[PDB]
């Protein structure tokens, strides 16, 4: 309960009493760690934004990223290094247009790669997490791209330089399963599996369809690359599950998030990274509130947390504040992270008892995305 | 004021988030950084793609097709920012989405998000 | 009277006594059957229509009649877009202008001239009666008059409510008495938030009254001369067809290469497409336009000929701001598109879908 | 009464109803007029800035421009084109400096020139509107270079090239006299006069010393081009009035802006553009509230009015807000302008009776400075 | 709270804008984005340049030579914004004056300003202040 | 105790007889009329000093022996910079290390060995009673036993209130006895918050209680050659000073070329200035600064020449980051820093400041 700059204030009271010197210099970050949770922040459209690294144990930035038009932050599970696919312009927010992929070391923050992107070929959306995504063994970032027609790119990061576009069918989101593999959902309620060599002709297959066309699946599921789960909602909390780990879909029972009587209340998702989940734990939360079902991007203050094998409630939280997304450190004990565009601040929960234990603010202008690593 | 009530359209001021137009935009509302309802600022690049959304007007009792377009080659204004969803949809119906920078077809390849105007094209159905 | 006027219309469009020969009436080429189309085979398929004398070709497809009442007449807006009028070209000011015309073209018609017409007109005793309850008595035997009361006749008759009946699906799914299919209502929605809206809707912004599916502006899009029909044609192969620039009056040479948008209505049963007949089936019609947008190598390929859809018979003045969009048309938004064109018919033609489909 | 919001939906409703088409377009700002202001907001160091166009007369945002990190924006006092001097950097705010002025068309707000500025010469500091500074013929911009000395830098608005530096004495801030001629403010309390040929040293003239070591001028002194008035507060609220109107330095009756009472009750003069001078009136505006010495950038909720040529105090506002910028139109009966970096709000006062008539909020981060051009 | 009252120092907390060091310091408290009082964050180069202050220290009643100097090369942090200006100068005395980008000597040019640490480096003895 | 010893040092550091021709003491070259420098004119002028055979010139500029005794043992940090010593290249680890070295060297004192300093301190009976009473019976007539404990006593004798007063106006002005006057205030700030405090200031941050103006590290701060003085002493005109090292076990090429920082205290008396004595004036040091700031014509030139600088007789290991701080010293703060640089003069030599 002493705050951070309280016993900052003491301890420099201690050094200047004492006669005690030190060279001023550039920090390192604390080795990257299993409560580190970094918070973007894609600032409403602005053309400049900013990544906070964060402590979540001590509540403390300890570190920032800065980054260009609607990056797509991605932090490599592994704790190795954190990288984003950027968009800068040479004159503010207009001019030529440079898409480039940069790598940092998580400690000195010091980008130790800067990879252009031909022919300016990101997806400008707001931040999807999933829209930009690491192969499992960190050496490949594969990006979405929309125009002329969905596409995605894939980048060397080990030899730092872009490869190649794949040509996609009608679909979104990129779930990495393998070096050399990922998933999309497509416009048709499938999923579809896209492997792909150095050169050639994707090798493309879809599920069946495992949604009906009224049913809407949210923006930001969440997916767990080292349990290959995602973790798709609908609109109406129902939760879609679909088992990667085999390295082909396998469709989970579909949970309710929301009970009838909630349902029949007006109970709904809503949020942008409305979703986690606890890989070890084995567990999904869903922000959910009372609310008209088309004010799906509004703030929640309310997280179910369910078993996701049983579909069973295992706590209903009152966050106290206006949240907009959620995550959770993949350590044991997590921490739910709460994060509120609202007030520029991520909340820090006990993930069990809902608690919140310390909070830090000031982290921009609209933050959006928590991401954390799954180091364990 | 209540963000997870229903939205209520009103015909009568354009710069509010609920104004009736704005049922699913996305951004900045044109007419707050020197363009209009449906024109967009100077110095700033008109797209040609949109996405739409049927949007009931409570003067006339109709509900009518707004297909969206952003107004690009700018920093985001940072001026009237609203996010409206009625009728929105995933981003796999883009077509309804509405996180999506719709700058295509803006002059000079302008992709940057500076604010949104609601021409209506059609009558909902 | 307007009534009457129009009846008159009636008779002299399906009159081939209006033809030198006598084989040919404006019902030849502009078949009530077929959408007012010609259906006819010539020397360069349906691209292009044969006159009365049997072998001349003309250089452009027979436009549909229907909706072309809804034109406005042709003139030069506030923009300097020029807008409406008839022909392809818009080189006629409205349709009473352009109805005399392919009666005297000696590719069309081809009577010598309005004395001939005239003449022809006289030979007929209802016409007396008809055209002098209308236009007075000695009418016919002025051909100047008799002329002039020939196009007004038959532009009365493209008026009427048979030419524009507006009873296709989209009609009555915006009336509400039906909906569109689920593949219909994604081909609408296509079309609205796509570049189609930017030249194939009336307004610019708000909703029309009767939508014809133009703004009536002129376009280059960027077509390939039409081999066959410009070979039958006769005008040579260093001829170029310069759209709205051989207007007479329109100089300014960035008009050159630009057509007319035609209204879309009943455009599943008038093929083939564009102002030269060029492509005969109306997906090839519509992936034209990805040649602007698409990455793909697949993009700049004419499926009905598996080569490139050519160089522009005018490289100039295209309309590379509406065409450009960055956005690439997908084969299920290609298929929608289709559907919603489709819902276009007129309830009359509805039967001529069963074969395209 | 009825806002512009509300006029701008009933014109809508008028629309549809009447069935009037319309051509969705780029519109043009109203051609520049007194009455038009702009905000330029450096928004605390941020990398990327903006400046606000603002129709003063209907408080309405008539259009924006970005820039880059703490730009320095000039306006051409008859109306025909705006400028700055920006710096961006590859990498938001990290790799290789440009530093480069552009022009702007001002309805269409187009760059017309973009002239890069060699060796990455600017002066980066809080936003001084005289480190940068048009001469009266529109022809050449200068602009101060600190580092590695003081300097300042000729640029070409015609022919769209940077000239060459001169280097200067100790001497700080712009204040142009004539198309080859300036003056600067020394250390050593004079004023120095710079003429610059097309080649060579320039000629360097120092006036007598005319204020003493411990009394301290304030960054941001008024400048009227067309007036060759100088005006500069010290931090205590006297004021020098410097004319430059005859091509050398006579030096006006130095005056106080507080009383000597008053002074002793502290006030001061506090805030960013502390000062207005509305050439026509020969009149003069001065932030002020009662404040310590040494918060001499705090916001003001007072203006003081005062005649430039006797003292006399012709009025004092309470302005009803935190003030940190005042500027004047220079038209008959001017507006002025009250921007509070705090409420990131212009308002809009009429400067004849002080009240506030109408505002303009959402004016970005922290915005700072007021420009209008003088153009009567 | 009140901005126009005299400056209040604690030796407290150094993220609050009114600790004793920060008094004539401009941005941002580099301990905020994770600097700490005499260390820049990381990524962020240490300039050389400076401008000092002579900060009363409550603690002890000495006065101490402040040598502020800035964490460049990145974008402004957002956080712990401070606006202190105690014996604050005019540009033309810059070794007093704060609203410079103190960031000459900084790796690699570095000149975009981040945040702003607050070393002593000396004790006092200003006749200005 | 502490003060015998330092008096037998006192009598040994005037004493000629540690010289082989008995014509020289540490006196002569350290005058303590000077500041512990050799005032003498010799070929290269002041820039190096003669030793006891009256042709044999030295090829370094004779440094202050004031406030020697604050410098810390020779040693390397947790930085990896070395710190501390004796000697412009710090081969000597401390005062006492250091102390033996001019008597045995030729080109100063030129003892051949310690037996024969030995034999000279015999000669005289008070230092048979004033070294027996401190180390014992029979210290002088062991020449190992004798030479350390001179050295020690020279040590000691360095070390007394005597060498490092600290009662110079800065030292009276951060008692708050005296004010500085507005130039010598406008010189420190310039000081503290220009590149000099980068190295001339014993802490990082802090306040020293014993400052010497000096952080004791080795710098290469890339000076030329000193032409006549390298003449002088027939070192050759092909011989690289490589400063630091040159000292035995400093294997690491990143020292070639760096000095010592010296202590700015008395440096207004102690010319001429630098490793090698190569500038003649205060004013010319303070502007060698400019050479790596300022883009100005005069920046690269000599003002004692009229010509360049001349290369760095060692163009590697420069600290660029330290004097790379892209400002340049105008000439109002390159007046100050002269004035605030006097103040740093010890009461004793306030008369010789003209
Ligand atoms: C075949 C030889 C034809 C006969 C007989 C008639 N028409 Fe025709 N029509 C024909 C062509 C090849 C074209 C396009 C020519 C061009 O230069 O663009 C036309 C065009 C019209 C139009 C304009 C329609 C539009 O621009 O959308 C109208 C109104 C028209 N035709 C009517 C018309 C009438 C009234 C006829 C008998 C008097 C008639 N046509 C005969 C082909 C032929
Ligand atoms: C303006 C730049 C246009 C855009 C965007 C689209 N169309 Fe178009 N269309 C245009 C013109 C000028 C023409 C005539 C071209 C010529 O010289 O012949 C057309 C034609 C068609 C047709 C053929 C109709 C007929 O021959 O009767 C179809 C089926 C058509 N256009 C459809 C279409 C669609 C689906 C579009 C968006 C993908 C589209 N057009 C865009 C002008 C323009
Ligand atoms: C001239 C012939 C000299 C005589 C006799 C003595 N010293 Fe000296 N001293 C001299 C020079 C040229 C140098 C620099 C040598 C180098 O290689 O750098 C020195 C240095 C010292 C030092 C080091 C001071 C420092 O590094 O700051 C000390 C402590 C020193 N000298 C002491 C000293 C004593 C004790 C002497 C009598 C035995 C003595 N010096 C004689 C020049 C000459
Ligand atoms: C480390 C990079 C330094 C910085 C920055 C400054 N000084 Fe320095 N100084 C330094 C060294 C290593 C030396 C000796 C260089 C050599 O090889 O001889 C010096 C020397 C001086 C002197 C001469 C002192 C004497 O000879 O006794 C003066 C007057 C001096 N330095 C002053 C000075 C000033 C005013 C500075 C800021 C402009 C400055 N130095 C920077 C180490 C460094
Ligand atoms: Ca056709
Ligand atoms: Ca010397
Ligand atoms: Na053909
Ligand atoms: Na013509």
């Amino acid at each position: 309960q002493e705050t951070q700059g309280q016993a900052a204030a003491r301890a420099a009271a201690a050094d200047l009493a004492a006669g005690q010197d030190d060279e001023p210099r550039i920090l390192e970050a604390p080795a990257p760690d299993a409560r580190r949770v970094y918070v973007n922040d894609p600032a409403h459209f602005a053309a400049v934004t900013q990544q906070f690294v964060i402590d979540g144990e001590a509540g403390r930035v300890i570190g920032m990223i800065d980054g260009g038009f609607l990056p797509n932050p991605v932090v490599a599970d592994d704790g190795s290094f954190i990288a984003h696919a950027s968009t800068v312009f040479s004159r503010i927010a207009r001019g030529e247009r440079t898409d480039y992929v940069e790598v940092f070391d998580p400690v000195t923050l010091l980008p130790t790669a800067d990879i252009e992107l031909p022919d300016a070929p990101r997806f400008l959306v707001g931040t999807y997490p999933w829209m930009t995504s690491l192969t499992p063994d960190g050496k490949t970032l594969l990006f979405y791209q929309f125009s002329p027609a969905p596409a995605v790119g894939v980048v060397d990061l080990e030899g730092k330089a872009f490869k190649r576009m794949l040509d996609v069918p009608d679909c979104y989101h990129i779930f990495p399963t393998a070096p050399d593999t990922f998933f999309m959902h497509c416009r048709d309620g499938s999923l579809a599996k896209v492997a792909f060599g150095t050169e050639g002709t994707p090798e493309i297959t879809h599920t069946e369809v495992f949604h009906p066309e009224d049913e809407f699946l949210i923006n930001h599921p969440a997916y767990s690359q080292k349990a290959g789960r995602l973790v798709w909602p609908t609109y109406t909390g129902k939760i879609h599950q679909i088992d990667l780990s085999s390295g082909d879909a396998k469709f989970l029972p579909a949970v309710e998030a929301l009970t009838e009587a909630e349902r029949a209340d007006g109970w709904r998702p809503g949020g942008w990274q409305q979703v986690a989940y606890h890989r070890a734990l084995d567990r999904i939360y869903l922000l959910v509130d009372q609310r008209d079902e088309w004010r799906h991007k509004t703030a929640s203050r309310f997280v179910v947390v369910l078993d996701a094998k049983t579909g069973e409630r295992l706590a209903k939280f009152e966050m106290g504040h206006e949240i907009d997304s959620i995550n959770v450190s993949q350590d044991e004990k997590p921490l739910l992270y709460a994060l509120s565009t609202g007030d520029k601040t991520l909340y820090i929960h006990d993930a069990e008892s809902g608690e919140e234990l310390r909070s830090v603010n000031q982290l921009g202008h609209g933050p959006q995305v928590i991401t954390t690593a799954d180091m364990g | 004021t209540d963000p997870r009530a229903k939205w209520v359209p009103q015909d009568n001021d354009i710069q509010a988030c609920d104004y009736w137009r704005h049922c699913s935009i996305d951004g900045n509302i044109c007419d707050c950084s020197g363009g209009s309802l449906t024109n967009c600022p100077p110095g700033t690049k008109l797209a040609t793609a949109s996405w739409v959304a049927s949007c009931y007007n409570p003067t006339d009792g109709q509900s009518y097709l707004i297909a969206y377009r952003d107004c690009c080659g700018y920093n985001v204004s940072g001026r009237c920012p609203c996010l409206n969803t009625e009728g929105e949809l995933p981003v796999y119906r883009p077509e309804f989405a509405n996180d999506i920078i719709w700058c295509f077809g803006a002059e000079d390849d302008a992709m940057t998000y500076h604010c949104t105007i609601s021409p209506i094209v059609g009558k909902a159905s | 009277a307007d009534d009457a006027l129009a009846a008159l219309g009636a008779q002299l469009f399906v009159d081939p006594a209006l033809s030198r020969n006598a084989t040919q009436s404006c019902a030849t080429c502009h078949d009530p059957a077929r959408a007012f189309t010609d259906p006819r085979e010539g020397k360069a398929g349906l691209a292009v229509s044969v006159g009365d004398d049997g072998q001349s070709h003309g250089d452009r497809n027979t436009p549909t009649l229907g909706y072309a009442a809804l034109v406005p007449a042709f003139h030069r807006d506030a923009n300097g877009k020029y807008k409406g009028g008839q022909f392809w070209d818009g080189r006629a000011d409205d349709l009473k202008q352009q109805a005399g015309q392919p009666m005297l073209n000696p590719v069309e018609m081809a009577m010598p001239d309005r004395a001939a017409v005239a003449a022809r007109l006289r030979d007929d005793p209802a016409y007396r009666t008809g055209f002098e309850a209308l236009f007075g008595k000695g009418v016919l035997d002025d051909p100047e008059r008799a002329f002039d009361a020939a196009a007004e006749a038959l532009a009365a008759y493209q008026a009427t409510g048979e030419f524009s009946p507006f009873d296709s699906k989209y009609d009555r799914v915006m009336r509400g008495e039906e909906k569109f299919t689920p593949l219909e209502e994604f081909g609408y929605t296509v079309f609205i938030t796509w570049n189609c809206r930017l030249c194939h809707m009336q307004r610019k912004q708000g909703v029309a009254e009767r939508e014809t599916f133009t703004n009536f502006e002129y376009h280059n899009i960027g077509l390939p001369v039409n081999e066959t029909a410009r070979e039958a044609s006769g005008l040579g192969a260093d001829h170029v067809d310069h759209g709205l620039l051989a207007r007479p009056g329109i100089e300014d040479p960035a008009q050159s290469g630009r057509f007319k948008v035609p209204s879309l209505r009943n455009v599943a049963v008038t093929g083939p497409y564009m102002h030269n007949g060029v492509f005969t089936d109306l997906r090839t019609a519509i992936l034209f336009y990805n040649k602007y947008t698409s990455r793909r190598p697949e993009a700049k390929i004419n499926p009905e000929t598996g080569a490139p859809w050519g160089e522009p018979e005018v490289a100039r003045n295209l309309s590379l701001a509406e065409l450009q969009s960055g956005l690439m048309l997908d084969d299920g938004r290609v298929d929608a598109l289709v559907a919603f064109l489709e819902t276009l018919t007129d309830r009359r033609y509805e039967p001529l879908l069963e074969e395209s489909r």
